[PDB]
Protein backbone atom coordinates (compact mmCIF):
# COMPACT_ATOMS: atom_id res chain seq x y z
CA UNK A 1 0.00 0.00 0.00
CA UNK A 2 0.84 3.77 -0.13
CA UNK A 3 2.45 5.80 2.65
CA UNK A 4 1.89 9.28 4.15
CA UNK A 5 4.12 11.98 5.64
CA UNK A 6 2.91 15.29 7.00
CA UNK A 7 5.48 18.04 7.51
CA UNK A 8 5.41 21.39 9.42
CA UNK A 9 6.13 24.81 7.89
CA UNK A 10 9.71 26.07 8.03
CA UNK A 11 10.23 28.00 11.31
CA UNK A 12 11.36 31.18 9.54
CA UNK A 13 8.10 31.12 7.48
CA UNK A 14 6.05 31.22 10.68
CA UNK A 15 8.17 33.94 12.34
CA UNK A 16 8.30 36.43 9.46
CA UNK A 17 4.88 37.99 8.77
CA UNK A 18 6.43 38.63 5.35
CA UNK A 19 6.40 34.99 4.17
CA UNK A 20 3.68 32.38 3.57
CA UNK A 21 4.00 29.38 5.95
CA UNK A 22 2.53 26.10 4.73
CA UNK A 23 1.78 22.56 5.91
CA UNK A 24 2.53 19.68 3.58
CA UNK A 25 0.86 16.27 3.25
CA UNK A 26 3.18 13.97 1.27
CA UNK A 27 2.13 10.65 -0.22
CA UNK A 28 4.74 8.25 -1.58
CA UNK A 29 4.39 4.69 -2.96
CA UNK A 30 1.35 5.59 -5.13
CA UNK A 31 0.62 2.90 -7.77
CA UNK A 32 0.45 3.36 -11.55
CA UNK A 33 -2.71 1.27 -11.78
CA UNK A 34 -4.59 3.60 -9.35
CA UNK A 35 -2.98 7.01 -8.62
CA UNK A 36 -6.14 8.92 -7.61
CA UNK A 37 -6.00 10.35 -4.11
CA UNK A 38 -8.76 12.07 -2.11
CA UNK A 39 -7.47 14.62 0.44
CA UNK A 40 -9.53 16.02 3.31
CA UNK A 41 -7.98 18.61 5.64
CA UNK A 42 -9.30 19.60 9.03
CA UNK A 43 -8.08 22.35 11.35
CA UNK A 44 -9.21 21.18 14.78
CA UNK A 45 -11.67 18.61 13.42
CA UNK A 46 -13.18 21.35 11.28
CA UNK A 47 -12.94 20.59 7.57
CA UNK A 48 -11.43 23.08 5.13
CA UNK A 49 -11.37 23.34 1.31
CA UNK A 50 -8.47 25.54 0.26
CA UNK A 51 -5.51 23.13 0.16
CA UNK A 52 -3.64 23.06 -3.19
CA UNK A 53 -2.30 20.03 -5.06
CA UNK A 54 1.23 20.01 -6.40
CA UNK A 55 2.12 18.69 -9.87
CA UNK A 56 2.30 14.90 -9.96
CA UNK A 57 5.85 13.49 -10.05
CA UNK A 58 7.06 10.06 -11.23
CA UNK A 59 9.76 8.76 -8.86
CA UNK A 60 10.85 6.02 -11.35
CA UNK A 61 10.39 3.03 -9.04
CA UNK A 62 6.82 1.96 -10.07
CA UNK A 63 5.42 4.79 -7.93
CA UNK A 64 4.13 8.36 -7.89
CA UNK A 65 4.76 11.08 -5.34
CA UNK A 66 1.48 13.00 -4.73
CA UNK A 67 1.49 16.21 -2.68
CA UNK A 68 -1.16 18.45 -1.12
CA UNK A 69 -0.11 21.73 0.50
CA UNK A 70 -2.15 23.79 2.99
CA UNK A 71 -1.55 27.48 3.71
CA UNK A 72 -1.87 28.50 7.35
CA UNK A 73 -2.22 31.78 9.21
CA UNK A 74 0.81 32.61 11.40
CA UNK A 75 -1.29 33.13 14.52
CA UNK A 76 -3.34 29.98 13.73
CA UNK A 77 -0.29 27.67 13.80
CA UNK A 78 1.40 29.72 16.50
CA UNK A 79 -1.62 29.24 18.76
CA UNK A 80 -1.00 25.50 18.30
CA UNK A 81 -4.02 24.58 16.20
CA UNK A 82 -4.13 20.95 15.02
CA UNK A 83 -3.79 20.27 11.29
CA UNK A 84 -4.95 16.98 9.82
CA UNK A 85 -4.76 15.34 6.41
CA UNK A 86 -6.96 12.30 5.64
CA UNK A 87 -5.62 10.50 2.56
CA UNK A 88 -7.85 8.13 0.57
CA UNK A 89 -7.09 5.78 -2.34
CA UNK A 90 -8.64 2.66 -3.84
CA UNK A 91 -5.51 0.61 -3.01
CA UNK A 92 -5.78 1.23 0.72
CA UNK A 93 -8.10 -0.60 3.17
CA UNK A 94 -9.30 2.43 5.13
CA UNK A 95 -8.25 6.05 4.59
CA UNK A 96 -4.98 7.00 6.37
CA UNK A 97 -5.08 9.96 8.83
CA UNK A 98 -2.18 12.06 10.23
CA UNK A 99 -1.93 15.14 12.47
CA UNK A 100 0.59 17.85 13.43
CA UNK A 101 0.81 21.09 15.37
CA UNK A 102 3.24 23.23 17.31
CA UNK A 103 5.08 21.27 20.02
CA UNK A 104 2.81 21.78 23.05
CA UNK A 105 3.85 23.39 26.30
CA UNK A 106 4.69 26.83 27.62
CA UNK A 107 6.80 28.87 25.25
CA UNK A 108 10.05 30.22 26.73
CA UNK A 109 12.21 33.15 25.66
CA UNK A 110 15.71 32.21 24.42
CA UNK A 111 18.79 33.87 25.81
CA UNK A 112 21.40 34.78 23.22
CA UNK A 113 25.01 35.12 24.33
CA UNK A 114 27.87 35.83 21.95
CA UNK A 115 31.25 34.36 22.83
CA UNK A 116 34.53 35.74 21.47
CA UNK A 117 37.53 33.60 20.26
CA UNK A 118 39.80 32.04 22.88
CA UNK A 119 43.36 33.52 22.99
CA UNK A 120 44.69 30.01 22.27
CA UNK A 121 42.98 30.13 18.88
CA UNK A 122 44.49 33.55 18.04
CA UNK A 123 47.56 31.93 16.49
CA UNK A 124 45.56 30.45 13.61
CA UNK A 125 44.48 31.80 10.18
CA UNK A 126 40.80 31.74 11.08
CA UNK A 127 38.79 32.36 14.24
CA UNK A 128 35.58 30.93 15.63
CA UNK A 129 32.83 33.24 16.78
CA UNK A 130 30.09 31.62 18.83
CA UNK A 131 26.44 32.30 19.47
CA UNK A 132 25.00 30.58 22.49
CA UNK A 133 21.27 30.18 22.42
CA UNK A 134 19.73 28.68 25.49
CA UNK A 135 16.53 28.86 27.47
CA UNK A 136 14.03 28.64 24.61
CA UNK A 137 10.89 26.59 24.24
CA UNK A 138 9.75 25.22 21.84
CA UNK A 139 12.63 24.10 19.61
CA UNK A 140 11.48 25.83 16.43
CA UNK A 141 14.05 28.51 15.54
CA UNK A 142 16.26 30.12 12.85
CA UNK A 143 19.81 31.52 13.27
CA UNK A 144 21.82 33.87 11.00
CA UNK A 145 25.00 36.01 11.02
CA UNK A 146 25.68 39.40 9.52
CA UNK A 147 28.20 42.27 9.30
CA UNK A 148 27.74 45.89 8.11
CA UNK A 149 24.33 45.06 6.63
CA UNK A 150 25.99 42.12 4.89
CA UNK A 151 25.00 38.44 5.33
CA UNK A 152 28.03 36.36 6.38
CA UNK A 153 27.33 32.82 5.28
CA UNK A 154 30.33 30.75 6.46
CA UNK A 155 28.74 29.47 9.67
CA UNK A 156 27.30 26.11 10.81
CA UNK A 157 24.72 25.61 13.54
CA UNK A 158 24.10 22.63 15.76
CA UNK A 159 20.67 21.09 15.97
CA UNK A 160 18.92 21.93 19.27
CA UNK A 161 19.73 19.66 22.20
CA UNK A 162 17.24 19.11 25.02
CA UNK A 163 18.54 20.81 28.15
CA UNK A 164 17.86 19.57 31.72
CA UNK A 165 15.32 22.32 32.55
CA UNK A 166 13.14 21.02 29.73
CA UNK A 167 14.36 23.85 27.48
CA UNK A 168 16.56 23.77 24.38
CA UNK A 169 19.96 25.16 23.46
CA UNK A 170 22.24 25.31 20.44
CA UNK A 171 25.40 26.93 19.07
CA UNK A 172 26.08 28.73 15.86
CA UNK A 173 29.71 29.07 14.78
CA UNK A 174 30.85 31.65 12.29
CA UNK A 175 34.42 31.25 11.10
CA UNK A 176 36.23 34.37 9.80
CA UNK A 177 39.81 35.41 8.95
CA UNK A 178 41.92 36.50 11.94
CA UNK A 179 42.87 39.72 10.23
CA UNK A 180 39.17 40.76 9.92
CA UNK A 181 38.56 40.11 13.63
CA UNK A 182 41.64 42.01 14.83
CA UNK A 183 40.63 45.00 12.70
CA UNK A 184 37.73 45.69 15.11
CA UNK A 185 34.85 44.45 12.94
CA UNK A 186 31.26 43.97 14.04
CA UNK A 187 29.62 40.57 13.55
CA UNK A 188 26.06 39.94 14.50
CA UNK A 189 23.93 36.98 15.42
CA UNK A 190 20.33 36.98 14.26
CA UNK A 191 17.76 34.88 16.10
CA UNK A 192 14.06 34.46 15.28
CA UNK A 193 11.80 32.63 17.72
CA UNK A 194 8.17 33.02 18.73
CA UNK A 195 9.07 34.00 22.31
CA UNK A 196 11.21 37.05 21.41
CA UNK A 197 10.03 40.66 21.26
CA UNK A 198 8.69 40.83 17.72
CA UNK A 199 9.82 37.21 17.14
CA UNK A 200 13.33 38.64 16.38
CA UNK A 201 16.51 39.57 18.27
CA UNK A 202 20.16 40.45 17.53
CA UNK A 203 23.43 40.39 19.46
CA UNK A 204 26.82 41.52 18.08
CA UNK A 205 30.51 40.95 18.76
CA UNK A 206 33.89 42.67 18.27
CA UNK A 207 37.45 43.13 19.57
CA UNK B 1 54.58 10.34 28.92
CA UNK B 2 51.24 8.99 30.20
CA UNK B 3 47.77 10.46 30.53
CA UNK B 4 45.42 9.60 33.41
CA UNK B 5 41.66 10.01 33.52
CA UNK B 6 40.00 10.26 36.90
CA UNK B 7 43.11 8.39 38.08
CA UNK B 8 42.53 5.71 35.44
CA UNK B 9 45.30 5.23 32.84
CA UNK B 10 44.39 6.49 29.36
CA UNK B 11 47.48 6.01 27.20
CA UNK B 12 51.25 5.96 26.99
CA UNK B 13 53.35 6.39 23.85
CA UNK C 1 12.86 -13.91 8.92
CA UNK C 2 15.95 -13.19 11.14
CA UNK C 3 17.88 -9.91 10.95
CA UNK C 4 21.44 -8.76 11.71
CA UNK C 5 22.82 -5.61 13.32
CA UNK C 6 26.51 -4.98 13.78
CA UNK C 7 27.61 -2.29 16.28
CA UNK C 8 31.08 -0.74 16.85
CA UNK C 9 33.03 -0.38 20.14
CA UNK C 10 32.46 2.60 22.38
CA UNK C 11 34.89 5.45 21.54
CA UNK C 12 36.10 5.38 25.17
CA UNK C 13 36.97 1.68 25.04
CA UNK C 14 39.10 2.03 21.89
CA UNK C 15 40.87 5.02 23.48
CA UNK C 16 41.42 3.90 27.08
CA UNK C 17 44.15 1.29 26.90
CA UNK C 18 42.85 0.09 30.22
CA UNK C 19 39.38 -0.64 28.79
CA UNK C 20 38.24 -3.53 26.56
CA UNK C 21 36.73 -2.68 23.15
CA UNK C 22 34.44 -5.15 21.34
CA UNK C 23 32.18 -5.45 18.29
CA UNK C 24 28.64 -6.72 18.83
CA UNK C 25 26.75 -8.64 16.14
CA UNK C 26 23.05 -8.74 17.13
CA UNK C 27 20.47 -11.11 15.61
CA UNK C 28 16.80 -10.20 16.06
CA UNK C 29 13.47 -11.77 15.02
CA UNK C 30 14.70 -15.34 15.76
CA UNK C 31 12.17 -18.24 15.57
CA UNK C 32 11.42 -20.91 18.22
CA UNK C 33 11.54 -23.77 15.69
CA UNK C 34 15.13 -23.09 14.64
CA UNK C 35 16.67 -20.77 17.24
CA UNK C 36 20.16 -22.06 16.47
CA UNK C 37 22.67 -19.71 14.83
CA UNK C 38 26.19 -19.98 13.41
CA UNK C 39 28.64 -17.07 13.66
CA UNK C 40 31.80 -16.78 11.60
CA UNK C 41 33.90 -13.65 12.22
CA UNK C 42 36.57 -12.40 9.86
CA UNK C 43 39.17 -9.71 10.41
CA UNK C 44 40.32 -8.15 7.11
CA UNK C 45 39.07 -11.15 5.14
CA UNK C 46 40.87 -13.53 7.53
CA UNK C 47 38.80 -15.67 9.93
CA UNK C 48 39.09 -15.46 13.74
CA UNK C 49 37.63 -17.67 16.47
CA UNK C 50 37.75 -16.03 19.90
CA UNK C 51 34.09 -15.07 19.42
CA UNK C 52 31.65 -15.48 22.32
CA UNK C 53 27.88 -15.99 22.59
CA UNK C 54 26.22 -13.86 25.23
CA UNK C 55 23.19 -15.61 26.81
CA UNK C 56 20.03 -15.99 24.68
CA UNK C 57 17.32 -13.43 25.43
CA UNK C 58 13.62 -14.21 24.99
CA UNK C 59 11.93 -11.14 23.50
CA UNK C 60 8.25 -11.34 24.55
CA UNK C 61 7.14 -10.80 20.95
CA UNK C 62 7.86 -14.58 20.54
CA UNK C 63 11.26 -14.00 18.92
CA UNK C 64 14.66 -14.77 20.37
CA UNK C 65 17.63 -12.38 20.52
CA UNK C 66 21.04 -14.03 20.00
CA UNK C 67 24.17 -11.90 20.18
CA UNK C 68 27.84 -12.49 19.33
CA UNK C 69 30.65 -10.34 20.80
CA UNK C 70 34.19 -10.22 19.39
CA UNK C 71 36.97 -8.68 21.45
CA UNK C 72 39.40 -6.59 19.41
CA UNK C 73 42.70 -4.85 19.97
CA UNK C 74 42.74 -1.06 20.31
CA UNK C 75 45.37 -0.64 17.60
CA UNK C 76 43.73 -2.99 15.07
CA UNK C 77 40.53 -0.90 15.24
CA UNK C 78 42.26 2.47 15.19
CA UNK C 79 44.22 1.38 12.13
CA UNK C 80 40.93 0.88 10.32
CA UNK C 81 40.78 -2.90 10.18
CA UNK C 82 37.49 -4.29 8.88
CA UNK C 83 35.30 -6.63 10.88
CA UNK C 84 32.82 -8.87 9.16
CA UNK C 85 30.17 -10.91 10.94
CA UNK C 86 28.45 -13.71 8.99
CA UNK C 87 25.15 -15.15 10.24
CA UNK C 88 23.52 -18.47 9.15
CA UNK C 89 20.17 -19.90 10.31
CA UNK C 90 17.85 -22.58 8.91
CA UNK C 91 15.15 -19.91 8.26
CA UNK C 92 17.48 -17.92 6.01
CA UNK C 93 18.01 -19.14 2.40
CA UNK C 94 21.37 -17.35 2.27
CA UNK C 95 23.74 -16.31 5.08
CA UNK C 96 23.76 -12.60 5.93
CA UNK C 97 26.97 -10.62 6.10
CA UNK C 98 27.72 -7.19 7.64
CA UNK C 99 30.95 -5.22 7.82
CA UNK C 100 31.90 -2.34 10.05
CA UNK C 101 35.10 -0.39 10.62
CA UNK C 102 36.39 3.02 11.64
CA UNK C 103 35.21 5.71 9.15
CA UNK C 104 37.77 5.87 6.34
CA UNK C 105 39.80 9.10 6.34
CA UNK C 106 43.05 10.66 7.51
CA UNK C 107 42.90 11.44 11.25
CA UNK C 108 42.87 15.02 12.50
CA UNK C 109 43.86 16.53 15.84
CA UNK C 110 41.01 18.28 17.62
CA UNK C 111 41.58 21.82 18.71
CA UNK C 112 40.12 22.35 22.18
CA UNK C 113 39.18 25.78 23.49
CA UNK C 114 37.33 26.68 26.73
CA UNK C 115 35.02 29.67 26.97
CA UNK C 116 33.83 31.74 29.96
CA UNK C 117 30.17 32.93 30.25
CA UNK C 118 28.90 36.16 28.71
CA UNK C 119 29.12 39.33 30.80
CA UNK C 120 25.40 39.07 30.04
CA UNK C 121 24.75 35.67 31.63
CA UNK C 122 26.18 37.11 34.86
CA UNK C 123 22.85 38.56 35.96
CA UNK C 124 21.03 35.17 35.74
CA UNK C 125 21.17 32.51 38.49
CA UNK C 126 23.20 29.89 36.68
CA UNK C 127 26.08 30.14 34.24
CA UNK C 128 27.24 28.26 31.13
CA UNK C 129 30.87 27.15 30.65
CA UNK C 130 31.65 26.03 27.14
CA UNK C 131 34.14 23.63 25.61
CA UNK C 132 34.63 23.86 21.87
CA UNK C 133 36.12 21.02 19.94
CA UNK C 134 36.89 21.78 16.31
CA UNK C 135 39.05 20.44 13.49
CA UNK C 136 38.90 16.75 14.38
CA UNK C 137 38.58 13.64 12.29
CA UNK C 138 37.13 11.19 12.65
CA UNK C 139 33.94 11.90 14.64
CA UNK C 140 34.58 9.28 17.35
CA UNK C 141 35.16 11.29 20.52
CA UNK C 142 34.45 11.63 24.25
CA UNK C 143 34.04 14.83 26.33
CA UNK C 144 33.87 14.98 30.13
CA UNK C 145 33.79 17.73 32.73
CA UNK C 146 35.35 17.93 36.16
CA UNK C 147 36.60 20.05 39.07
CA UNK C 148 39.17 19.23 41.79
CA UNK C 149 39.68 15.69 40.45
CA UNK C 150 35.88 15.29 40.53
CA UNK C 151 33.25 14.72 37.75
CA UNK C 152 30.66 17.47 37.19
CA UNK C 153 27.51 16.01 35.73
CA UNK C 154 25.34 19.01 34.73
CA UNK C 155 26.91 19.27 31.25
CA UNK C 156 25.41 18.54 27.81
CA UNK C 157 27.10 17.95 24.45
CA UNK C 158 26.12 18.51 20.80
CA UNK C 159 26.35 15.74 18.24
CA UNK C 160 29.46 16.23 16.10
CA UNK C 161 28.72 18.66 13.24
CA UNK C 162 30.38 18.29 9.86
CA UNK C 163 32.53 21.30 9.05
CA UNK C 164 33.40 22.68 5.61
CA UNK C 165 37.01 21.44 5.72
CA UNK C 166 35.64 17.94 6.13
CA UNK C 167 36.50 17.75 9.86
CA UNK C 168 34.03 17.74 12.76
CA UNK C 169 33.11 20.15 15.51
CA UNK C 170 30.98 20.21 18.60
CA UNK C 171 30.24 22.30 21.64
CA UNK C 172 29.97 20.89 25.16
CA UNK C 173 28.28 23.05 27.79
CA UNK C 174 28.21 22.84 31.59
CA UNK C 175 25.80 24.66 33.90
CA UNK C 176 26.94 25.66 37.43
CA UNK C 177 25.42 27.87 40.15
CA UNK C 178 26.81 31.40 39.60
CA UNK C 179 28.39 31.86 43.02
CA UNK C 180 30.51 28.75 42.37
CA UNK C 181 31.96 30.40 39.30
CA UNK C 182 32.54 33.43 41.46
CA UNK C 183 34.03 31.43 44.32
CA UNK C 184 37.33 31.08 42.34
CA UNK C 185 36.61 27.42 41.41
CA UNK C 186 38.47 25.75 38.49
CA UNK C 187 36.71 23.59 35.92
CA UNK C 188 38.20 21.12 33.47
CA UNK C 189 37.19 19.86 30.09
CA UNK C 190 38.50 16.46 29.14
CA UNK C 191 38.71 15.32 25.54
CA UNK C 192 39.57 11.80 24.35
CA UNK C 193 40.36 11.33 20.64
CA UNK C 194 42.78 9.29 18.53
CA UNK C 195 44.83 12.08 16.88
CA UNK C 196 45.75 13.47 20.32
CA UNK C 197 48.89 12.94 22.34
CA UNK C 198 48.08 9.87 24.41
CA UNK C 199 44.49 10.08 23.12
CA UNK C 200 43.74 12.56 25.87
CA UNK C 201 43.82 16.28 26.37
CA UNK C 202 42.43 18.44 29.16
CA UNK C 203 41.67 22.16 29.41
CA UNK C 204 40.80 24.33 32.42
CA UNK C 205 38.60 27.42 32.88
CA UNK C 206 38.31 30.05 35.67
CA UNK C 207 37.41 33.62 36.64
CA UNK C 208 40.05 36.38 36.17
C1 LIG D 1 10.59 5.33 -4.63
O1 LIG D 1 11.44 6.43 -4.36
C2 LIG D 1 10.79 7.40 -3.54
C3 LIG D 1 11.57 8.70 -3.52
O2 LIG D 1 12.84 8.45 -2.98
C4 LIG D 1 13.77 9.31 -3.68
O3 LIG D 1 13.97 8.92 -5.02
C5 LIG D 1 14.40 7.59 -5.20
C6 LIG D 1 14.52 7.36 -6.69
C7 LIG D 1 15.73 7.35 -4.48
O4 LIG D 1 16.78 7.91 -5.25
C8 LIG D 1 15.74 7.91 -3.04
O5 LIG D 1 17.06 7.96 -2.54
C9 LIG D 1 15.10 9.30 -2.95
O6 LIG D 1 14.86 9.66 -1.60
C10 LIG D 1 10.55 6.83 -2.14
O7 LIG D 1 10.02 7.86 -1.31
C11 LIG D 1 10.63 7.90 -0.01
O8 LIG D 1 9.88 7.12 0.91
C12 LIG D 1 10.38 7.08 2.24
C13 LIG D 1 9.52 6.10 3.02
O9 LIG D 1 8.79 5.34 2.09
C14 LIG D 1 10.37 8.46 2.88
O10 LIG D 1 11.07 8.38 4.09
C15 LIG D 1 10.54 9.23 5.13
O11 LIG D 1 11.19 10.51 5.10
C16 LIG D 1 11.08 11.36 6.26
C17 LIG D 1 11.87 12.65 6.04
O12 LIG D 1 11.45 13.18 4.77
C18 LIG D 1 12.17 14.38 4.42
O13 LIG D 1 13.55 14.13 4.23
C19 LIG D 1 13.83 13.16 3.23
C20 LIG D 1 15.34 12.96 3.20
O14 LIG D 1 15.95 13.72 4.23
C21 LIG D 1 13.26 13.60 1.87
O15 LIG D 1 13.37 12.53 0.96
C22 LIG D 1 11.80 14.06 1.97
O16 LIG D 1 11.35 14.66 0.77
C23 LIG D 1 11.57 15.01 3.15
O17 LIG D 1 12.11 16.31 2.89
C24 LIG D 1 11.26 17.33 3.48
O18 LIG D 1 10.23 17.77 2.61
C25 LIG D 1 9.23 18.53 3.28
C26 LIG D 1 8.04 18.66 2.35
O19 LIG D 1 8.52 18.78 1.03
C27 LIG D 1 9.81 19.89 3.68
O20 LIG D 1 8.86 20.71 4.37
C28 LIG D 1 8.33 21.81 3.58
O21 LIG D 1 9.33 22.60 2.95
C29 LIG D 1 8.82 23.54 2.03
C30 LIG D 1 9.94 24.07 1.15
O22 LIG D 1 9.80 23.51 -0.15
C31 LIG D 1 8.03 24.64 2.77
O23 LIG D 1 8.89 25.41 3.59
C32 LIG D 1 6.91 24.02 3.62
O24 LIG D 1 6.41 24.97 4.54
C33 LIG D 1 7.34 22.73 4.37
O25 LIG D 1 6.15 22.06 4.76
C34 LIG D 1 11.06 19.65 4.55
O26 LIG D 1 11.77 20.85 4.74
C35 LIG D 1 12.02 18.57 3.99
N1 LIG D 1 13.01 18.24 5.01
C36 LIG D 1 14.26 17.88 4.70
C37 LIG D 1 15.17 17.58 5.86
O27 LIG D 1 14.67 17.78 3.55
C38 LIG D 1 11.52 10.60 7.51
O28 LIG D 1 11.53 11.45 8.65
C39 LIG D 1 10.55 9.43 7.70
O29 LIG D 1 10.84 8.67 8.88
C40 LIG D 1 9.91 8.94 9.97
O30 LIG D 1 8.77 8.09 9.99
C41 LIG D 1 8.86 6.76 10.50
C42 LIG D 1 7.65 6.54 11.42
O31 LIG D 1 6.69 5.76 10.74
C43 LIG D 1 10.16 6.37 11.22
O32 LIG D 1 10.67 5.28 10.49
C44 LIG D 1 11.25 7.45 11.32
O33 LIG D 1 12.09 7.29 12.44
C45 LIG D 1 10.68 8.87 11.29
O34 LIG D 1 9.87 9.18 12.41
C46 LIG D 1 10.66 8.50 6.48
O35 LIG D 1 11.89 7.78 6.57
C47 LIG D 1 11.10 9.45 1.95
O36 LIG D 1 10.91 10.77 2.40
C48 LIG D 1 10.62 9.35 0.50
N2 LIG D 1 11.38 10.26 -0.34
C49 LIG D 1 10.82 11.34 -0.91
C50 LIG D 1 11.72 12.21 -1.75
O37 LIG D 1 9.63 11.64 -0.80
C51 LIG D 1 9.60 5.63 -2.32
O38 LIG D 1 9.32 4.99 -1.09
C52 LIG D 1 10.16 4.62 -3.33
N3 LIG D 1 9.19 3.57 -3.62
C53 LIG D 1 9.50 2.27 -3.71
C54 LIG D 1 8.39 1.30 -4.02
O39 LIG D 1 10.64 1.82 -3.57
C1 LIG E 1 10.53 -7.95 18.88
O1 LIG E 1 11.12 -6.97 19.70
C2 LIG E 1 12.49 -6.81 19.43
C3 LIG E 1 13.15 -6.05 20.57
O2 LIG E 1 12.90 -4.67 20.45
C4 LIG E 1 12.71 -4.08 21.74
O3 LIG E 1 11.46 -4.45 22.29
C5 LIG E 1 10.43 -4.20 21.33
C6 LIG E 1 9.15 -4.98 21.63
C7 LIG E 1 10.25 -2.68 21.19
O4 LIG E 1 9.83 -2.14 22.42
C8 LIG E 1 11.57 -2.01 20.81
O5 LIG E 1 11.46 -0.62 20.98
C9 LIG E 1 12.78 -2.55 21.59
O6 LIG E 1 13.97 -2.18 20.92
C10 LIG E 1 12.64 -6.14 18.06
O7 LIG E 1 14.02 -5.87 17.87
C11 LIG E 1 14.30 -4.60 17.27
O8 LIG E 1 14.43 -4.80 15.88
C12 LIG E 1 14.65 -3.62 15.12
C13 LIG E 1 14.50 -3.98 13.65
O9 LIG E 1 13.63 -5.10 13.56
C14 LIG E 1 16.01 -3.00 15.47
O10 LIG E 1 16.10 -1.77 14.76
C15 LIG E 1 17.44 -1.23 14.66
O11 LIG E 1 17.73 -0.26 15.69
C16 LIG E 1 19.09 0.16 15.64
C17 LIG E 1 19.53 0.80 16.96
O12 LIG E 1 19.74 -0.26 17.91
C18 LIG E 1 20.01 0.25 19.23
O13 LIG E 1 19.00 1.14 19.69
C19 LIG E 1 17.76 0.59 20.12
C20 LIG E 1 16.83 1.71 20.55
O14 LIG E 1 17.20 2.92 19.90
C21 LIG E 1 18.02 -0.40 21.25
O15 LIG E 1 16.81 -0.92 21.77
C22 LIG E 1 18.97 -1.49 20.73
O16 LIG E 1 19.25 -2.39 21.77
C23 LIG E 1 20.28 -0.91 20.21
O17 LIG E 1 21.09 -0.51 21.31
C24 LIG E 1 22.49 -0.64 20.97
O18 LIG E 1 23.10 -1.83 21.39
C25 LIG E 1 24.42 -1.87 20.88
C26 LIG E 1 24.88 -3.30 20.60
O19 LIG E 1 24.49 -4.13 21.66
C27 LIG E 1 25.28 -1.03 21.83
O20 LIG E 1 26.66 -1.11 21.48
C28 LIG E 1 27.47 -1.99 22.31
O21 LIG E 1 27.32 -1.75 23.69
C29 LIG E 1 28.06 -2.62 24.52
C30 LIG E 1 27.62 -2.53 25.98
O22 LIG E 1 26.26 -2.16 26.09
C31 LIG E 1 29.54 -2.27 24.36
O23 LIG E 1 29.78 -0.95 24.80
C32 LIG E 1 29.99 -2.40 22.90
O24 LIG E 1 31.23 -1.72 22.75
C33 LIG E 1 28.96 -1.89 21.88
O25 LIG E 1 29.17 -2.59 20.66
C34 LIG E 1 24.79 0.43 21.65
O26 LIG E 1 25.16 1.28 22.73
C35 LIG E 1 23.29 0.61 21.37
N1 LIG E 1 23.26 1.44 20.18
C36 LIG E 1 22.67 2.62 20.10
C37 LIG E 1 22.76 3.28 18.75
O27 LIG E 1 22.08 3.16 21.05
C38 LIG E 1 19.24 1.06 14.42
O28 LIG E 1 20.56 1.58 14.35
C39 LIG E 1 18.96 0.24 13.15
O29 LIG E 1 18.90 1.14 12.02
C40 LIG E 1 19.36 0.49 10.81
O30 LIG E 1 18.33 -0.10 10.04
C41 LIG E 1 17.25 0.78 9.79
C42 LIG E 1 16.19 0.03 8.99
O31 LIG E 1 16.39 -1.34 9.23
C43 LIG E 1 17.66 2.10 9.12
O32 LIG E 1 16.79 3.08 9.63
C44 LIG E 1 19.11 2.57 9.39
O33 LIG E 1 19.65 3.15 8.22
C45 LIG E 1 20.07 1.48 9.88
O34 LIG E 1 20.63 0.79 8.78
C46 LIG E 1 17.70 -0.65 13.25
O35 LIG E 1 16.56 0.06 12.76
C47 LIG E 1 16.07 -2.82 16.99
O36 LIG E 1 17.38 -2.49 17.40
C48 LIG E 1 15.64 -4.06 17.77
N2 LIG E 1 15.64 -3.79 19.20
C49 LIG E 1 16.42 -4.48 20.04
C50 LIG E 1 16.36 -4.14 21.50
O37 LIG E 1 17.18 -5.38 19.68
C51 LIG E 1 12.05 -7.11 17.03
O38 LIG E 1 12.06 -6.56 15.72
C52 LIG E 1 10.63 -7.57 17.41
N3 LIG E 1 10.18 -8.70 16.61
C53 LIG E 1 9.18 -8.67 15.70
C54 LIG E 1 8.86 -9.95 14.99
O39 LIG E 1 8.51 -7.68 15.42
Amino acid sequence: GPSVFLFPPKPKDTLEASRTPEVTCVVVDVSHEDPEVKFNWYVDGVEVHNAKTKPREEQYNSTYRVVSVLTVLHQDWLNGKEYKCKVSNKALPAPIEKTISKAKGQPREPQVYTLPPSREEMTKNQVSLICLVKGFYPSDIAVEWESNGQPENNYKTTPPVLDSDGSFFLYSKLTVDKSRWQQGNVFSCSVMHEALHNAYTQKSLSL
Amino acid sequence: DCAWHLGELVWCT
